[PDB]
């Protein structure tokens, strides 16, 4: 207590897999400059696996930059192009690398940076329609060239 | 520290020098002598605790032990179902996680004096002979080594406090300490005791016991299966402990179980002294712990001779019998041999010459650095089975004979 202080756990580190994909289904990215404005860092916070849509500005200043969608802006629900699997760094790159054909999972598709993780995020599956994800199980089905 | 005296020339000089009040002449007599020596037998060192912890000894001060532990993701799952025909679907995800952990350790440090006057070192003669200023030079090496005991009994001090209590604690109120310094060195013993709400010894109505001892370390052994190393295998008990195995009334169902002596059948009535002479053969079959006995004893202020195991109370060791960790000093000061501090490592001692000063005089001073350690730890918890106490009983000196007074002459 006084000269002698026992074991006590100092440091965490968790790590986990990736978000799994269709292998029957096919992948499709092409990579696009990340909005500046957005706080990115909240993004890609947790080691918990996630991917969120990603809706583009057809035009203003800003054309071509891509931001995480919010789902309260219909002008923002319209253009929505893809959605980040992997992870990234935004301290190193301005260029994310959004993926527009894939099948991923329910469980990993959290459009809030809060929002609890390996847990369907609810707003996504109430606006599934607008932002033309077609659910036909626990897994997501989008074709954002088409 | 003995009356510096010659016992010849006092023995001879009660004698009466001339005397003659008996007769009004001198008479014949003859005269025979003799010395006796005078100590308390009965006051023994604590030679258990030196057998148990051994001395090793690091220059650094502080140490410290750091644990990686790695939890990995198992092998999980099952296959998923599908017709066939169909597409295949992908799989969840899993979770490794890896900690650590930090331990710390830190040493004590003890000294103490001594101090000789000019008027010790120059005025010192026997009681009777007469002879030079010789003696303070004989009576100087029993205060040497009697820093060198007083040094061994905080060595063997500090490890019978941590088996006792598992901290150890010094505080003001104490009786070696002037400075007052409190301590709570807390070594984290999980379950220092083993609780019995009624002791063994604890008779209801009519001989009826309350407990059962056989049963309780049986018990003990069964529910420590799973941790296997608060599996108790010693137990080192001081006192009279046969005669509380003979008195409650299992351990006498369990010999007459035995021996077959059915007190209606088979023989009238055994004595409790044919009792105690195999209940404690039969305790160490029934359950396999072999029990240790350490008996000796230490006078302390009271002047009612203690034993060093108290009287009511057995240790228990969880895992084996050995070394629980290990006494490890650290080091002090030794000055300069070339041009540099040369240190040293055991406890030291050291003498002064003051004789050239004003007014001479003579100091002697030891000490040493060091505390105790304990090795062993639990690896995915932090705990540490490996010494218990309990106490069994509460009248057990009734079952003593008595211990002589000291004698103050």
């Amino acid at each position: 207590m006084d000269k002698v202080k026992l074991f006590q756990t100092i440091g965490r580190v968790e790590y986990w897999e990736r978000v799994p994909r269709l292998h029957a289904y096919g992948v499709f990215a092409l990579p696009f400059p990340m909005d500046p404005d957005v706080n990115w860092a909240q993004w890609f916070t947790g080691p918990h696996p996630r991917a969120f849509l990603v809706s583009i500005h057809k035009y203003g200043p800003k054309a071509g930059h891509v931001y995480p969608t919010n789902l309260t802006d219909e002008d923002a629900l319209l253009n929505v192009i893809g959605m980040v699997l992997d992870g990234h760094d935004y301290e190193n790159d301005p260029n994310v690398t959004v993926t527009l054909k894939a099948a991923v999972p329910i469980e990993y598709v959290q459009q809030d940076p809060q929002a609890p993780a390996l847990q369907p995020h609810q707003a996504v599956l109430d606006a599934a329609e607008v932002l033309k994800l077609k659910v036909i199980k626990g897994h997501y089905f989008f074709d954002y060239t088409r | 520290m003995r009356v510096p005296i010659n016992i010849n020339n006092a023995l001879a000089r009660v004698r009466d020098p001339l005397s003659i009040g008996g007769l009004k002449f001198p008479t014949t007599k003859e005269i025979q002598e003799a010395v006796a020596a005078i100590a308390d037998k009965f006051n023994q060192e604590n030679d258990l605790v030196d057998r148990f912890f051994p001395e090793d000894s690091t220059f650094a001060s502080e140490l410290e032990l750091y644990l990686l532990r790695t939890q990995d993701a198992e092998q999980t799952g099952m296959t998923f179902v599908h017709q066939v025909g169909s597409t295949s679907l992908p799989v969840e995800a899993r979770v490794a996680k890896v900690d650590l952990a930090k331990a710390t350790w830190s040493p004590l440090a003890f000294k103490e004096s001594r101090v000789w006057d000019e008027k010790e070192i120059l005025y010192l003669g026997r009681l009777a002979d007469e002879v030079q200023a010789g003696v303070i030079n004989e009576q100087i090496a029993e205060s040497l080594t009697w820093l060198m005991a007083r040094m061994r009994n905080r060595r063997r001090w500090l490890t019978w406090q941590v088996m006792r209590t598992g901290r150890i604690t010094i505080q003001p109120n104490d009786p070696y300490n002037p400075n007052g310094l409190k301590y709570v060195i807390d070594y984290g013993v999980t379950d220092i005791e083993l609780p019995l709400p009624q002791k063994f010894d604890a008779k209801d109505g009519n001989g009826n016991s309350a407990v059962d001892p056989i049963q309780y370390f049986r018990d003990l052994i069964k529910a420590a299966t799973y941790f296997p190393d608060r599996r108790p295998v010693a137990i080192i008990v001081g006192p009279g402990f046969d005669e509380v195995l003979a008195d409650n009334t299992f351990v006498q169902k369990y010999v007459e179980y035995e021996k077959g002596w059915v007190v209606g059948q088979n023989t009238v009535q055994p004595p409790r002294e044919v009792y105690r002479q195999a209940a404690l053969d039969i305790f160490k079959r029934y359950t396999g712990l072999e029990v240790m006995v350490y008996d000796k004893t230490y006078r302390d202020q009271d002047g009612s001779v203690k034993y060093w195991i108290p009287v009511g109370e057995l240790i228990v060791l969880n895992q084996s019998t050995g070394p629980v960790g290990r006494f490890v000093y650290t080091a002090h000061v030794a000055g300069q041999r070339n041009g540099k501090v040369v240190y040293a490592t055991g406890p030291y001692l050291t003498v002064k010459d003051h004789l050239q000063d004003d007014p001479p005089y003579y100091a002697i001073i030891a000490g040493f650095h060091g505390l105790p350690q304990l090795s062993g730890y639990n690896t995915e918890d932090f705990s540490f089975h490996r010494f218990k106490w309990l106490k069994y009983a509460n009248n057990v000196q009734s079952y003593l004979p008595p211990f002589p007074p000291k004698v103050e002459l």
